[PDB]
């Protein structure tokens, strides 16, 4: 259960498996996430920009 | 049970909106004698007679004929499509020479009314939502008829065939493939819905007229 | 000349006519609903707005009925958030798994309304329904497994703008939303029908997948692509 | 009291059997087309007291005083025409009597539609038959012709200066459109949803004018009624149960038939008189369903002392409905019965409406599980509780109607619903 | 990121009533302007409407 | 006689009997109320 480094991590198939929901974000007490998404070329919910202020994050 | 049949259309070169289509002078007859059973204003009643008109003329039911049917009324398309893909007795998709309907709900469950639906698939071998490949046959199961008491039963193009065995619904298909027409009605026998053992009602001749007519009326 | 009716045993003065749904609004409660929209013609086919009457053994349609002198609204009653939980019960039996990828996220009436008059648990253990998706053309995007069939686009596209190719193909569980055929539902008032929506069946094209509604500040100004000034 | 054995000089529904002519010529042999001016010259008021003396209640399913009914219709005109609408969509599993008065006494039928628009004050009387029925339709118009021919019916109809026009309407497939609003929707070619009430139909009906809509027993037995008194009628019957009945015995019994009997008629007695018993005796009954697939079933417990009525039929946790009854023997799937009548009003059902619709469905589902023992015995409860969300939760009465058999299996197999999930677990656990 | 400059752009307050509000400007000292409340104005609705025999409000589908 | 199905006239009928019957009965109808309007859209 220990908590350190964040990771975004993928499906098997390599795809990745955040679909720009910004529940993280919502939730994020600090604030420390930042989330910009956009359709991609294949039409897929990704997200463009998944940034993680580790110096604002409280883990 | 999913029916199998979609509601989408995609257009096909066997079915698209450039489908040559028309009615012919006697069936412009017929909706001109049917549009005016109805108040004026109100020509959108007359959807369901037209569009039934339109598929026994054809066959079935193309988009070039929904598209017909909504010009010679004035009425959107869309509606005449929902009205088309809402009831089950528009073919929107050709069917066989002969349409066989087969009841199987409840009533006609009791009886054996899957030995004739088995009767059938054996008989034409093809299964229950298929045509035979010489485009002679369909054969489809429906809910109730209105004929339950002659159970297990079928129909034909708007004929019904009742008290039916394996038998008899064999040599329905045998009459129909080689080109007559069999005598619609129950097959046991009977005439109508009377019991088979004998008439327990209305055994002596009916009375005439005023026979219990009340002092005043 | 005004009658007088009561919601949970407060009098209110209603003109005749005057709604179930109406007489809550006037008393100030906000009567839940999925199909009914005050712009638009009265369904009642979503049937979440059923409310209980003092005496009545039946529950009502609350957007549909009109008030009758002498009634007795019981808003918050045992019966009216029994039926409030079955409709919501039916409508997320059949919705699908999709509020992380749908962009009606935090918008959503069948969210909210879910977690005010609905329960918290599932009795579903069936397999659910998935539909097909149509194109209606480059503004609007139709994820049709969304659906409530709760025809606010078939009614708006008719009545508002003048265009009758909405509507409802089959029937039974069966039923869909769409044109039955590829045609593009082009309309200098399509987007209104991505307003009415109160699922995430049609949702902006543009807009998709770019932002969440609470990230979001509004800024209260008026249009100037025209001179009606909106 | 007892009540049965009803005589052939007292049935209304004579050339039943299609034993006689059914044609203008045969119809007059019989009381049809008698002294029908001189009850339209006594007019609308005389014939709707003699209809609520007569006691007689719909014959289509849901029992109503008629009298009433056209009472509500007998307001003055306000500009706007008048049209009493005849059910003749026979969707109901088990009905067969509106299929057998349509074919054998088409001209009864025309006779009725022209008294209960003088009744009503209705200009037209649009018959609604349902579109399977294509040589009934066809008899129908035949008969109505000759009545044009004759005079009977049109303009100055049986020489009594009212105008009165008699159309048939032949729907598609449609159980949902069998429904009075949903006829209504169908006949201004629409998809055949039904609609919410109010407005009602006697105010607002079909074309948005006032229309009565009646079942085809109820007008064809409103002249006969006329004719004769309705002292009669309510003498014939118990005592807000008044008048004679068709009933269609079908299912696991001997002779399966459509005949004519008292409104009282025990149910037991019927079977073994009119319909041969049951196939194995009547200690090989199990269930019955005495008012097709809408009403509940009933075990042979309340069949032994039941009489086919609507009060009686009501105390008995069952509806009297259309007085179809359907026939279960021991040797029968009850579950497997239920749920192709669940089956039914999944696939005929409108899907208008939330609660019927997804339901509907839902149980469906619940039920194919059901009858290979696919389940839990705590889903039955959970069964329970989705259909009576399903009743009293939707726009029309066919949601309701599709929670009843589920209900009634229940009630009263919930041991063999247990006994077939029990015996499902024992053949997967032994994998 | 998103950079700023300005103190108050999150600060959004409450009031019960528009005096309120402008009292509570008032005494701060800050510029204001006014809204009104938009409220929306009563409709008369009537599911009979849908079924008119000589209005247009009867309604092509359900 | 009451051995004998009279009803057997049904045994003809082809797909426009029951449209060609309507066409007959267009004569001895009665005109038709009017709206005021050509069509609700109208
Ligand atoms: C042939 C027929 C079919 C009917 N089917 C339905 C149905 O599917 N659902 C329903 O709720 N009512 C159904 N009804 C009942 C109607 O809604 C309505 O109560 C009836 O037609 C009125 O006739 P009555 O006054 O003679 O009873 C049916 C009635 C008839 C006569
Ligand atoms: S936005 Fe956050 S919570 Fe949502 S899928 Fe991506 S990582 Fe998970
Ligand atoms: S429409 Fe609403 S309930 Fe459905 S997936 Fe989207 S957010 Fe979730
Ligand atoms: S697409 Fe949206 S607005 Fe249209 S019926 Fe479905 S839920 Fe209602
Ligand atoms: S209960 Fe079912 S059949 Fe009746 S209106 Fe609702 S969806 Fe249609
Ligand atoms: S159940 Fe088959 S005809 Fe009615
Ligand atoms: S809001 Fe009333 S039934 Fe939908
Ligand atoms: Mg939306």
């Amino acid at each position: 259960r220990f908590r350190g480094e964040h990771a975004l991590r993928r499906y098997p198939s390599g795809e990745e498996r955040c679909i720009a929901c910004k529940l993280c974000e919502a939730v994020c007490p600090a604030q420390a996430i930042t989330i910009e998404a956009e359709p991609r070329a294949d039409g897929s919910r990704r997200t463009t920009r998944y940034d993680i202020d580790m110096t604002k994050c409280i883990y | 049970g999913a029916g199998g049949a979609l509601f989408v259309h995609r257009d096909t070169p066997e079915n698209n909106p450039d489908t040559p289509f028309d009615f012919t002078p006697e069936n412009y007859k017929r909706i001109e004698a049917i549009v005016k059973n109805y108040p004026e204003g109100h020509k959108a009643a007359a959807v369901l007679p037209v569009l039934d008109l339109a598929q026994r003329q054809n066959g079935w039911l193309p988009i070039s004929a929904m598209n017909k049917v909504a010009e010679i009324l004035q009425v959107p398309p869309m509606r005449v499509y929902e009205v088309a893909t809402f009831y089950t007795m528009y073919n929107r998709k050709p069917v066989g020479k002969y349409h066989i309907q087969v009841c199987t709900t409840t009533p006609c469950m009791l009886r054996n009314s899957d030995s004739i639906l088995e009767a059938i698939q054996k008989k034409l071998g093809i299964k229950v939502g298929e045509t035979t490949p010489d485009k002679l046959f369909t054969l489809i199961e429906v809910e109730c008829l209105g004929a339950c008491v002659n159970a297990p039963m079928v129909q034909i193009n708007d004929n019904y065939y009742e008290d039916l065995t394996p038998k008899d619904i064999e040599e329905i298909i045998d009459e129909l493939k080689a080109g007559k027409i069999p005598k619609p009605g129950p097959r046991s026998g009977r005439f109508s819905c009377e019991p088979a053992g004998g008439l327990t009602s209305l055994t002596e001749p009916p009375k005439g007229p005023g026979f219990g007519v009340q002092a005043g009326l | 000349n005004l009658i007088e009716v009561f919601v949970d045993g407060q009098s209110v003065m209603v003109e005749p006519g005057t709604t179930v749904l109406q007489a809550c609004e006037k008393v100030g409660m906000q009567i839940p609903r999925f199909c009914y929209h005050e712009r638009l013609s009265v369904a009642g086919n979503c049937r979440m707005c059923l409310v209980e009457i003092e005496k009545a053994p039946k529950v009502v349609a609350a957007c549909a009925m009109p008030v009758m002198k002498g009634w007795n609204i019981l808003t918050n009653s045992e019966k009216s958030k029994k039926a409030r939980e079955g409709v919501m019960e039916f409508l997320l039996a059949n919705h699908p798994l999709d509020c992380p990828i749908c962009d009606q996220g935090g918008e959503c009436d069948l969210q909210d309304q879910s977690m005010m008059f609905g329960s918290d648990r599932s009795r579903f253990l069936e397999g659910k329904r998935a539909v097909e998706d149509k194109n209606i053309g480059p503004l609007v995007k139709t994820i049709m497994t969304r659906c409530i069939q709760c025809t606010r686009c078939i009614r708006f596209a008719s009545e508002i703008a003048g265009v009758d190719d909405l509507g409802t193909t089959g029937r039974g569980n069966d039923m869909q939303v769409g044109t039955y055929i590829e045609k593009m539902f082009m309309s200098e008032l399509s987007g209104n029908i991505i307003d009415i929506c109160p699922v995430g069946a049609l949702t902006s094209k543009p807009y998709a997948f770019t932002a969440r509604p609470w990230e979001t500040r509004k800024t209260e100004s008026i249009d100037v692509m025209d001179a009606v000034g909106s | 009291t007892s009540f049965g054995s009803l005589k052939d000089e007292d049935r209304i529904f004579t050339n039943l059997y299609g034993r006689h002519d059914w044609r203008l010529k045969g119809a007059q042999s019989r009381g049809d087309w008698y002294k029908t001016k001189e009850i339209l010259l006594k007019g609308p008021d005389w014939i709707l007291g003699e209809v609520k003396t007569s006691g007689l209640r719909g014959r289509g399913g849901a029992g109503f005083p008629t009298g009433l009914k056209w009472s509500f219709m007998n307001k003055p005109s306000d500009g706007r025409p008048k049209y009493l609408v005849v059910n003749a969509d026979e969707g109901e599993p088990g009905t067969c009597k509106d299929r057998e008065i349509i074919r054998h006494d088409p001209h009864k039928l025309v006779e009725g539609c022209l008294v209960g628009g003088r009744a009503m004050g209705a200009r037209a009387a649009y018959i609604y038959i349902r579109g399977e029925f294509y040589n009934e339709a066809s008899n129908l118009q035949v008969a109505i012709r000759e009545a044009y021919e004759a005079g009977l019916i049109g303009k100055n109809a049986c020489g009594s200066g009212y105008d009165f026009d008699v159309f048939v309407v032949r729907g598609a497939g449609a159980y949902i459109c069998g429904e009075e609003t949903a006829l209504i929707e169908s006949i201004e070619g629409k998809q055949g949803k039904p609609r919410l009430k109010p407005p009602f139909p006697a105010d607002v009906g079909v074309f948005g004018c006032p229309t009565t809509v009646a079942n085809v027993e109820t007008v064809a037995v409103s002249p006969t009624i006329c004719r004769r008194g309705g002292a009669w009628f309510a003498s014939f019957g118990r005592e807000r149960n008044s008048g004679t009945k068709l009933f269609n015995i079908s299912g696991h019994v001997n002779h399966p038939c459509t005949v004519e009997e008292e409104m009282s008629v025990p149910l037991k007695e019927l079977i073994e008189k009119h319909a041969g018993g049951v196939i194995g005796g009547w200690d090989n009954l199990l269930a019955v369903i005495p008012g097709g697939s809408s009403t509940p079933l009933i075990p042979k417990s309340v069949c032994e002392t039941v009489l086919m009525d609507f009060d009686a039929l009501v105390q008995a946790q069952t509806g009297l409905g259309t007085a179809a009854v359907i026939v279960m023997d021991r040797s029968t799937d009850i579950v497997k019965a239920i749920a192709r009548l669940i089956e039914f009003y999944k696939h005929e059902s409108c899907g208008q409406c939330t609660p019927c619709r997804e339901g509907v469905d839902w149980m469906n589902k619940v039920m194919a599980r059901f009858v290979k023992g696919d389940a839990r015995p705590a889903e039955i409860d959970s069964l329970w509780e989705i259909s009576k969300q399903i009743e009293g939760h939707t726009i029309c009465a066919l949601g309701d109607g599709a929670a009843w058999p589920v209900q009634g299996l229940i009630r009263h197999f919930r041991p063999e619903l247990e006994e077939r999930m029990q015996q499902f677990a024992l053949q997967h656990q032994a994998r | 990121w998103s950079s700023t400059a300005d103190p108050l752009s999150n600060l959004v307050l409450t009031f019960s009533t528009k005096e309120d509000a402008v009292a509570f400007a008032e005494k701060n000292g800050w510029s204001f302007d006014v809204e009104e409340r938009k409220v929306p104005k009563p409709k008369s609705k009537s599911y009979g409407a849908n079924f008119s025999w000589n209005k247009r409000t009867r309604v092509s589908t359900k | 006689d009451n051995s004998t199905y009279r009803n057997l006239q049904h045994h003809e009928y082809s797909t426009y009997t029951f449209l060609d019957l309507n066409v007959e009965l267009s004569k001895f109808r009665m005109p038709q109320p009017s709206s005021g309007r050509q069509s609700p859209r109208h």
